[PDB]
RNA sequence: CAGUCCCUCCCGCUCGGGAGGAGGCACUCUGGGGGGACUGCCGGCGAUAAGCCGGAGGAAGGGGCGGGCGACGGUAGGUCAGUAUGCCCCGAAACCCCCGGGCUACACGCGCGCUACAAUGGGCGGGACAAUGGGACCCGACCUCGAAAGGGGAAGGGAAUCCCCUAAACCCGCCCUCAGUUCGGAUCGCGGGCUGCAACUCGCCCGCGUGAAGCUGGAAUCCCUAGUACCCGCGUGUCAUCAUCGCGC
């Protein structure tokens, strides 16, 4: 069989993803995916899938570890590691291309995450000034 | 033979470096047998702080970083053998604290 | 409830929006708002898009996704929690992207359920009249006053109607028996008609017709 | 073939919650749903529902972590209690239907405490829930 | 809706600015459409508009001007 | 069902409604929301069911429950007041008896010349804290307890 | 907003082409690398900026007027 | 349960799903060091220069991005009530010790915030998810008693190795069905816990009863430009305790 290890990462939900040859499994942190309850974010996860189509889907076991905190964030991940992990298989500009043409978020992160809370002049939120009426 | 734990931890970036390649390269041809030298964390630590004595105005407000790093050995060796490679001169400012166990 | 929830998830897949509107189904006729609008991409507006990138990087935002953005928008101060909670995340979400979709799909649900229309049909077909065609921008240029014609370009006419659909919502969801998701539902209906009951096509009129006096 | 895991637990929970019923070994003491209530409540439900499901997630808890405490199981819910225009501030059920649910439980002989002091499942605990997950999982696929 | 009569033009070229406020932009167009054809007109045109772009014009008979400049 | 009637009467002749059962007793002062689902576990009716659906049988029940809450049950916290005027062990409140239980403490501290009783007379907040520009623009708490 | 090359960058480039101009390509990272071992590397980015100056400068000697 | 000869448990339609421990450092990560982005290439505008736009490749681009970084000086700006310090003044006092009270008084007026006027809703229940950090008269596993607040007993931890810890927003099913209410939580009666010598003045929290104004706000006016704003909770300082605060995730 083959053993490929490739990772996701959108927004610091980290995707730990293993695609091996099996029998159509889809697991994520331990569970079957069907735990989920939302459904909007699982047709998220859905999308690289059914674009390769449903017969590599079945003939390949993918396990995914998303550690990541957003719950849209977890479907984020996921859903880029899951592209990614197609594309080593198959190994075709196919697929890749295919994707790139379809949404870039599906093969490339973010070039930010985050900005810090600025020390700001005695209130809260990182680009804000304490209200006024002086004049 | 005692295996040893050096657990080695410093404010500065620069020093716990030259230790613990030093510990590990003066350690490597001798009785020992050594486990390589485990970057452990910088537990940051933050202090924020209020800079203007004042509270008044804009204030402009200072982020802190005290940062010490932590660097962790296992030796094989016996006491004696311990102290030799302990002979080092170390930068200030490093701590090093040393567990024995069968 | 949640069997028919995973037939919306079976559905969705295959390749339909919020698990049950084909896309396929509706085209934009109109030659204009074609590249305006995101009818032909994909299934989920949840999409973190970030656009306003460049120049015309909110033109590739699911057009489902402006609306739940603009949909959104109201909102103070104030903490939300499953509790005792909020308001917060108000009448339009004094709050969440993330909940705001649900009545975008809730919407989506009962707009079909009067009219039986793929509801992007509907949706789309709406965000095409609700844009006012001319305005007047008190435009003085040169210090002279002018109250003049002005001529409304696409990505500003998808942006007024969306806005204005939104913002009539709100009036009736008022502390009034619709629910937005209602509210939004019956509007997105009449203002696919041009019927006299859509707050957000009487100013699409009065904006252009005042326009037509004043150029 | 099937696990607590593999299961919604939406579909899991009425699911344990009748076989609790039936079996009938654990059962609704009348002091508990009366006033001895988590926290605040606005109306308090006359459900056997109630307690039930309260012991239902005790039993997929136990299973999925190692050492739970009483602490724990109060905390785990989620849940807020009033503090007036300061904002509301977490707080934790009632350690009353806990301990007596873990209790209940012990009788069952569906869980046990190890000697490590903690709690864990026992094999009659673990496989009263396997059964139905495998039961639960079976029916999930029929319906579309 | 009855049409008018939509007179379809596409922006030829992008000249500047007018407005105080700024805030209609002045363009260039060509027509398309069955009556006219090949017109070109110095329309006042609001909102993001790039190149190539179509407008319907609501009334052909218009070209309001003002002009300079870049030094 | 179990009979119709738009109007019960119940805790005396005061009216019982059609909203809900658990939130008509509400409206009887002395029992509150919480307090009404209490003995309703105690007369066995449904909690959940419209008020108004009941025989004149079931009214008989509430009303005993609630002369002496303390001999069917009900623990002597989540009973109205325990432990009252340092030496009753538990009573009830009702519409009669809570006017006149805090009236009386009331009545009570000014006599004595607490600080307490003086604060209430003046209209004013006793450890709520601020009075300094609280209930601005002519406003008014209205103290206790009722302007409906 | 703006961009614009400071001087201290220009004139460090514009020495090293004179002094060594046929020890200097069209490559960017044979400039980097020379520049390297010719000046000071108080920073990596600095070098970077060099270097690339230097692969437009040979460019525009080409053409007969290099400012 | 990356990949696994093994091993103990459960389950089974025997195909197959999941957990422990061997075992294995793959991976996530930690912190230390290195590359990569420079208009380098390509086209347009521009004096063929400087620069501006646009295009390809690419993980990323044309101050990539976010802080620290703020001259000579002024408002005789702000602090001699943090310290330093010229001068003047006080010397049973403008000192010193002590208890108690006062800073927390209110008919009002304003600034800055928090919670809020409900179905985009509550209750109930289940189930999926984080991070910065902080932790020795300190954080406190877990067990037990108590309705709870908290108490009794006790493991580990001075720290990638334990603890606070539960994320909240999210969604699903069920009950409920638009009123000044099952909104909202002021006010007041009573029971009780906690620190401290002590919480009436003047602490917070639980439980029962009470249950106010407010149902979208004139003139006028403030913030901010993207992973921000809007929106949700989490920690920290100080620190027993007053947080609807300040800093930070």
């Amino acid at each position: 069989m083959r053993i490929i290890q490739t990772t996701g990462k959108r927004k610091t939900a980290i995707a730990r993803a293993v695609i091996r040859e099996g029998k159509g499994r889809v697991r994520i942190n331990g569970k079957p995916v069907e735990i989920i309850e939302p459904e909007i974010a699982r047709f998220t996860i859905l999308e690289p899938l059914i674009l390769a189509g449903e017969e590599i889907w079945n003939s390949v076991d993918i396990d995914v570890k998303v550690e990541g905190g957003g719950f849209m964030g977890q479907a984020e991940a996921a859903r880029m590691a899951i592209a990614r992990a197609l594309v080593e298989w198959t190994g075709d500009m196919s697929l890749k291309e295919k994707f790139m043409k379809y949404d870039r978020t599906m093969l490339v992160g973010d070039p930010r995450r985050t900005e810090p809370h600025k020390p700001n002049r005695s209130t809260k939120g990182p680009r804000a000034k304490r209200q006024k009426s002086y004049r | 033979m005692q295996k040893a734990r050096i657990k080695i931890a410093s404010t500065n970036v620069r020093s716990l470096d030259e230790v613990a390649n030093q510990i590990k390269q003066i350690a490597e041809r001798t009785g020992v047998r050594m486990s390589g030298p485990i970057p452990l964390p910088t537990k940051r630590i933050r202090i924020t702080t209020r800079k203007s004595p004042d509270g008044e105005g804009s204030a402009t407000f200072d982020r802190w970083e005290l940062r010490v790093h932590k660097r962790l050995i296992d030796i094989e060796a016996d006491e004696r053998a311990m102290r030799q490679i302990m002979r080092i001169r170390v930068p200030e400012d490093v701590t090093i604290e040393i567990e024995l166990i069968s | 409830m949640a069997k028919p929830l995973n037939e919306r998830f079976f559905i969705p897949h295959e390749i339909k929006v919020m698990g049950r509107w084909s896309t396929e189904d509706v085209e934009v006729r109109d030659p204009s708002l074609k590249p305006y609008i995101n009818l032909e991409p994909r299934l989920l507006p949840h999409t973190h898009g970030r656009h306003a990138k460049k120049h015309f990087g909110k033109a590739n935002v699911h057009i489902v996704e402006r609306l739940i953005n603009k949909i959104m928008r109201s909102g103070g101060s104030h903490y939300k929690v499953a509790g005792h909670f909020m308001r917060r995340e108000h009448r339009s979400l004094n709050s969440k992207k993330v909940k705001a979709y649900e009545v975008v799909k809730e919407a989506f649900k009962i707009i079909e359920q009067r009219t039986g229309k793929n509801p992007i049909q509907v949706l789309v077909w709406a965000i095409e009249n609700a844009a006012p065609r001319e305005d007047t921008t008190s435009v003085m240029f040169g210090g002279i006053r002018y109250h003049v014609a002005v001529d409304i370009s696409p990505m500003r006419r998808l942006d007024v109607a969306l806005r204005n659909i939104a913002l009539g919502a709100s009036a009736k969801c008022y502390r009034n028996k619709m629910s937005f998701a209602e509210a939004l539902a019956e509007e997105i209906i009449l203002a696919a008609n041009k019927d006299p009951k859509s707050y957000a096509y009487s100013k699409k009129l009065e904006i252009e017709r005042i326009a037509e006096s004043s150029r | 073939m099937a696990t607590v895991y593999d299961v919604p637990g939406d579909l899991l929970v009425e699911r344990v919650a009748q076989r609790l019923k039936e079996i009938p070994e654990i059962k609704p003491p009348e002091w508990a749903p009366f006033v001895k209530t988590g926290r605040h409540k606005e109306r308090l439900p006359e459900q056997e529902d109630w307690w039930y499901y309260r012991v239902a997630s005790i039993l997929r808890r136990v299973y999925l972590d190692g050492p739970v405490g009483i602490e724990r199981l109060r905390t785990y819910y989620g849940g807020r209690k009033n503090r007036g225009h300061a904002p509301e501030k977490f707080y934790k059920a009632g350690g009353s239907i806990i301990r007596k649910a873990l209790q209940q439980l012990e009788a069952a002989g569906f869980v046990e405490k190890v000697p490590g002091k903690g709690r864990v499942i026992t094999p009659k605990g673990r496989s009263f829930l396997d059964k139905i997950a495998t039961e639960l999982k079976k029916e999930l696929e029929e319906i579309i | 809706m009855a049409e008018d009569e939509g007179y379809p033009a596409e922006v030829i070229e992008i000249i500047g600015r007018t407005g105080t406020t700024g805030d209609v932009t002045q363009v260039k167009v060509r027509i398309l459409e069955g009556r006219d054809k090949g017109r070109v007109i110095r329309r006042n045109v609001r909102g993001p508009v790039r190149i190539g772009d179509i407008l319907i014009l609501r009334e052909t008979e218009r070209e309001a001007r003002e002009i300079k400049s870049r030094r | 069902m179990a009979n119709f009637r738009h109007i019960v009467r119940v805790a005396g002749v005061d009216l019982d409604g059609n909203k809900q059962l658990r939130w008509a007793l509400t409206a009887i002062k002395g029992i509150g929301i919480n307090f009404a689902t209490m003995v309703c576990r105690v007369a066995g009716l449904d909690p959940f069911m419209k008020a108004g659906y009941l025989t004149d049988e079931q009214v008989k029940k509430i009303e005993e429950i609630l002369a002496d809450p303390v001999a069917h049950g009900i623990p002597r916290w989540a009973v109205n007041r325990p432990k009252d005027y340092e030496t009753g062990r538990d009573l009830h409140l009702i519409t009669a008896k809570l006017d006149m239980a805090i009236r009386e403490d009331i009545m009570r501290l000014r006599r004595i010349r607490a600080y307490r009783g003086i604060r209430h007379e003046l209209g004013l907040p006793v450890r709520g804290q601020r009075t300094r520009s609280n209930f601005r623009r002519g406003q008014t708490v209205g103290v206790s307890r009722k302007k409906k | 907003m703006g961009k614009i090359r400071q001087g201290f960058i220009k004139r460090v480039a514009r020495e090293l082409v004179n002094k060594y101009p046929n020890e200097f390509t069209t490559d960017f990272e044979h400039n980097k690398k020379k520049v390297q071992e010719l000046t000071n590397v108080t920073s990596k980015k600095i070098r970077n900026r060099i270097a690339g100056y230097v692969t437009k400068l040979v460019r525009m000697k080409m053409e007969g007027k290099i400012l």
